[PDB]
RNA sequence: CGGCCAACUACGUGCCAGCAGCCGCGGUAAUACGUAGGGUCCGAGCGUUGUCCGGAAUUACUGGGCGUAAAGAGCUCGUA
RNA sequence: CUAAAACUCAAAGGAAUUGACGGGGGCCCGCACAAGCGGCGGAGCAUGUGGAUUAAUUCGAUGCAACGCGAAGAACCUUACCUGGGUUUGACAUGCACAGGACGCCGGCAGAGAUGUCGGUUCCCUUGUGGCCUGUGUGCAGGUGGUGCAUGGCUGUCGUCAGCUCGUGUCGUGAGAUGUUGGGUUAAGUCCCGCAACGAGCGCAACCCUUGUCUCAUGUUGCCAGCACGUUAUGGUGGGGACUCGUGAGAGACUGCCGGGGUCAACUCGGAGGAAGGUGGGGAUGACGUCAAGUCAUCAUGCCCCUUAUGUCCAGGGCUUCACACAUGCUACAAUGGCCGGUACAAAGGGCUGCGAUGCCGUGAGGUGGAGCGAAUCCUUUCAAAGCCGGUCUCAGUUCGGAUCGGGGUCUGCAACUCGACCCCGUGAAGUCGGAGUCGCUAGUAAUCGCAGAUCAGCAACGCUGCGGUGAAUACGUUCCCG
């Protein structure tokens, strides 16, 4: 990074549907490098959510992504021996990445006794506005609006 | 550790093995007998510096080649040292042994011989300054040699300290594989202990 | 290595389970290769001197 | 190991290469066999007849 | 009988016992402490102590300096 | 304001040079930070160390740079430690003498065993003895006894960082300076521009190996295009280089060409060709020196020390002791899962006093037997595991998890109680993602899952070394932490 920006990998598109978002989701949910098993998890959870909701899986996916993606983030820096929080805008790509990360992390910690079920229910809750990801984004925006007084630092 | 052995480093390209044969079942026997004979000759012969010792083995027959600056004492005009060495070899049971004595063309261009001379001169009385000066002059006198250097370590002059110092004149490209370097060392005797000597000689380049 | 002990080890032991390597050149009991009959440092020295027919630096 | 008395983080690796070649001779003429018998090879090369 | 200063080797105790005009020498391997020989100087004398002169241009008349090393008074008026 | 003496020291001072250092500045690089992944620190287990015991728990190491370290292998030997019985020019070599032709070997008896006493063979040369050892010594052997603050040799770190010097000239008196400074550029004292500097050396880069493509040579124990025999066993068999295959020679990346920036110069951005584009990926490769760094326990060595012992044989025990502490790894804490049945893909390596086929019996360790092999042929299973399909578990201290303790066997060994491994069973403990703090990693990388070798008869092998399968996320940018 010191020399300059490094190249970004050319991510490939999903053949089953045609959305790179599904590929990103499977890559994020990858655990211990079991690609086929993770893909099976994702397909099963998507099918379960589809049969529960009676709508288009990709449509509800973009709905949840747009609902949960953030706009502002808080950064920490110390001036004069005091540690202050400075907010700054975030680019759309990193916004989507953080949205997917939050989706996975808050799907991790549900209590439905089955992960293939927990992921689908978390997706539905995010779509309908009752999701832990939605609460996390609420808190993030609240903190940004509360501590944006230090915006003049602009770092 | 600072530098690895140049001979080992360039064993695959420039220099060749000091001995060659094939043996698997009795490889341990062959190596133990080889080291025994080499140590025996090293202990027996001190007056004449032996530049190199080469052994050639085929089945039971064993051939040994000795390179010395001067064979006058190594082999006597009647065969005194020759038959003493033959008796020693028979005692060590090398089966039938053939002795071949070869004299080096240029004694001053060989690393081991100059090392022996410097070591013995330092041991007896000679000052290291004069020793190194004369050794460098004699070595550089010959046209073939291009670059040389000499290093010594240990107790110099009997002082209660250790001195490491060297002189370099010419080119000594150790890091270049193509360069041909002759490496040799010896341990000189002295009343106050023991001091070592190291020398590097660069002799042209090899292409092919 | 004590020469008494190395000669004793060379001497035929009263039992078959009392035999071991004892590197020939230096008599080091530990870290000795069976095929060569030499220990780590002896193998190092012989290989670097180039007097062992077949050993060479490895780089692949 | 590079050096005695611990210091194990550094080592050295050694190699031993042996090349094996097959010379499948057909029609074993006795003259050829005797020539092979009395031809002398360098000790570096071992010849096995079977 | 370390360098100033012509004159070296061994033996005995090792930060102890001791030397010394200045520089300084001993903390197990001292040409510097004590002893052996060996050498240098001196000789009916040899060394130590005390005093005076020179090297001292280190009270600089012949023969020193005052920005930073010791040295220009805080500045003026004015008697001998 | 004018202004002393006693006493004490061998220096106190002025200028200026090279380093070092700064919570001084300026300009730049590293998984340094930042954005991400996966861990340690909490439980059990396997190793090392400190501490305390014991007669001994042999010795060394001690932040970076010691702590799965010398030990690539502790029932005996290993072993250098403790107890007890012997032993002596000696267990092991050699010269001088004084007595010899036997030393040397195979068995009986006593004994912890060394060891002691008996049974059998006894010189090869030739008159001088050599080889040999049996007694008295003489020298002397013997020491893992001390000294890495006396040394040789070997090795780590600063750091694979890019810097360290010399010849002539020039300036200063002199320690000294220029070359090595400024601008640009690079991974780099790599290169260009003017300059009292002109050149060179050690370093850097290249020359080496492996890996990516292709051409020629090339057919057995290897492969099968096209032809015949197999007929369930697969190139198995006659045949064949039309491609891998293994191993010899050559070509191929050199900013090679085009456009723009650049002093028309270095160098840089983009584009075409091409397997790869701007050192393609990795390894071997440690400049002058610093840490009085580590090593008299690989070896060698100066001095001191023991010599009737601190040398030496043998039996047993110890190096594995425990109310604790630290460090490195394995097993988990469960559903991306445990178990049960079916089911396909790799590489490399080893085999002589060794691998071990088929068959038979054992739950299984393993017992009998043993074809094929000194080895592209025979064994290491057709080299597997994760993977794919079917069933149970419904969130429990659990079908997860396996330690501890009892009851039976196999194997190597004269020798398994201190003190091995494996097989069969009972046994069901702590542990629900973990405190400040801290470590690894930027592409075939992170993570996860297997295989083979060194030391070795048996193994404390979860360590080391190598060979593999599936295979990610992120880098806005140097304000802050370290070098
Ligand atoms: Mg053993
Ligand atoms: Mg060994
Ligand atoms: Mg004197
Ligand atoms: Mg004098
Ligand atoms: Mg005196
Ligand atoms: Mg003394
Ligand atoms: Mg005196
Ligand atoms: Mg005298
Ligand atoms: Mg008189
Ligand atoms: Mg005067
Ligand atoms: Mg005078
Ligand atoms: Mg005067
Ligand atoms: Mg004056
Ligand atoms: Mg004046
Ligand atoms: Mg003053
Ligand atoms: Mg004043
Ligand atoms: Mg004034
Ligand atoms: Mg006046
Ligand atoms: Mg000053
Ligand atoms: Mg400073
Ligand atoms: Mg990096
Ligand atoms: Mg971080
Ligand atoms: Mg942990
Ligand atoms: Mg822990
Ligand atoms: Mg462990
Ligand atoms: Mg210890
Ligand atoms: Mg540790
Ligand atoms: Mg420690
Ligand atoms: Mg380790
Ligand atoms: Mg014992
Ligand atoms: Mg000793
Ligand atoms: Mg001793
Ligand atoms: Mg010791
Ligand atoms: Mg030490
Ligand atoms: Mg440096
Ligand atoms: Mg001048
Ligand atoms: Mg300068
Ligand atoms: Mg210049
Ligand atoms: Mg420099
Ligand atoms: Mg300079
Ligand atoms: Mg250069
Ligand atoms: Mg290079
Ligand atoms: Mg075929
Ligand atoms: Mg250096
Ligand atoms: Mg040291
Ligand atoms: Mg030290
Ligand atoms: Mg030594
Ligand atoms: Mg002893
Ligand atoms: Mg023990
Ligand atoms: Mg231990
Ligand atoms: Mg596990
Ligand atoms: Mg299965
Ligand atoms: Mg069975
Ligand atoms: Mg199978
Ligand atoms: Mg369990
Ligand atoms: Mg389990
Ligand atoms: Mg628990
Ligand atoms: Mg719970
Ligand atoms: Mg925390
Ligand atoms: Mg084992
Ligand atoms: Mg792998
Ligand atoms: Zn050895």
């Amino acid at each position: 990074p010191r020399k300059g920006p490094a190249p970004k990998r050319p991510l490939v598109n999903d053949p089953v549907y045609g959305s790179q978002l599904v590929t990103q989701l499977v890559n994020k949910v990858l655990l211990e490098g079991k690609k086929s098993l993770a893909e099976r998890i994702v397909y099963g959870a998507l099918e379960q959510a589809r049969e529960k909701t009676g709508t288009d899986p990709v449509v509800t996916l973009k709905r949840a992504l747009d609902n949960v993606k953030p706009a502002l983030e808080v950064r920490s820096r110390r001036v004069g021996g005091a540690t202050y929080q400075v907010p700054v805008e975030v680019r759309p790509d990193r916004s989507t990445t953080l949205a997917l990360r939050w989706l996975v992390n808050f799907s991790r910690q549900r209590r439905e006794k089955t992960m293939v079920e927990r992921l689908a229910n978390e997706i539905l809750d995010a779509s309908n506005g009752l999701g832990a990801s939605v609460k996390r984004r609420e808190d993030t925006h609240k903190m940004a609006e509360a501590n944006r007084a230090f915006a003049h630092y602009r770092w | 550790g600072q530098k690895i052995n140049p001979h080992g480093f360039r064993l695959g390209i420039t220099t060749e093995w000091k001995s060659r044969w094939y043996a698997d079942k009795q490889y341990k026997d062959y190596v133990k007998e080889d080291v025994a004979i080499r140590k025996l000759l090293a202990t027996g012969l001190e007056r004449a510096g032996i530049a190199d010792v080469e052994i050639e083995r085929t089945r039971d027959r064993v051939r040994v080649d000795i390179h010395t600056a001067r064979p006058g004492i190594v082999i006597g005009r009647r065969g005194t040292e020759a038959d003493r060495i033959r008796a020693d070899l028979e005692k060590l049971t090398g089966k039938q042994v053939q002795l071949n004595i070869l004299e080096v063309k240029n004694p001053e261009s060989q690393a081991q011989l100059v090392a022996q001379g410097v070591a013995e001169q330092l041991s007896n009385r000679v000052a290291f300054r004069r020793a190194m000066r004369k050794a460098i002059q004699s070595a550089m006198r010959q046209p073939n040699v291009k670059g040389i250097r000499v290093q010594c370590s240990g107790r110099l002059g009997g002082a209660e300290m250790s001195r490491s110092e060297f002189y370099r004149e010419g080119r000594v490209p150790l890091h270049t594989l193509r360069a041909d370097i002759d490496y040799g060392l010896y341990e000189a005797k002295t009343t106050f202990g023991r001091i070592g000597v190291k020398v590097w000689i660069y002799k042209g380049d090899i292409v092919g | 290595a004590k020469k008494a002990l190395v000669h004793k080890a060379n001497k035929k032991p009263k039992f078959a389970v009392r035999a071991y390597t004892r590197c020939n050149k230096c008599g080091r009991p530990h870290s000795v290769y069976r095929k060569f009959g030499l220990c780590r440092i002896c193998l190092r020295e012989m290989a670097h001197a180039g007097e062992l027919p077949g050993v060479q630096k490895s780089s692949w | 190991i590079r050096s005695p008395h611990k210091y194990k983080d550094s080592r050295e690796h050694f190699e031993m290469r042996t090349h094996k070649r097959l010379i499948d001779i057909l029609d074993p003429t006795p003259k050829t066999v005797d020539a092979l018998m009395r031809i002398d090879l360098p000790a570096s090369v071992d010849v096995n007849i079977q």
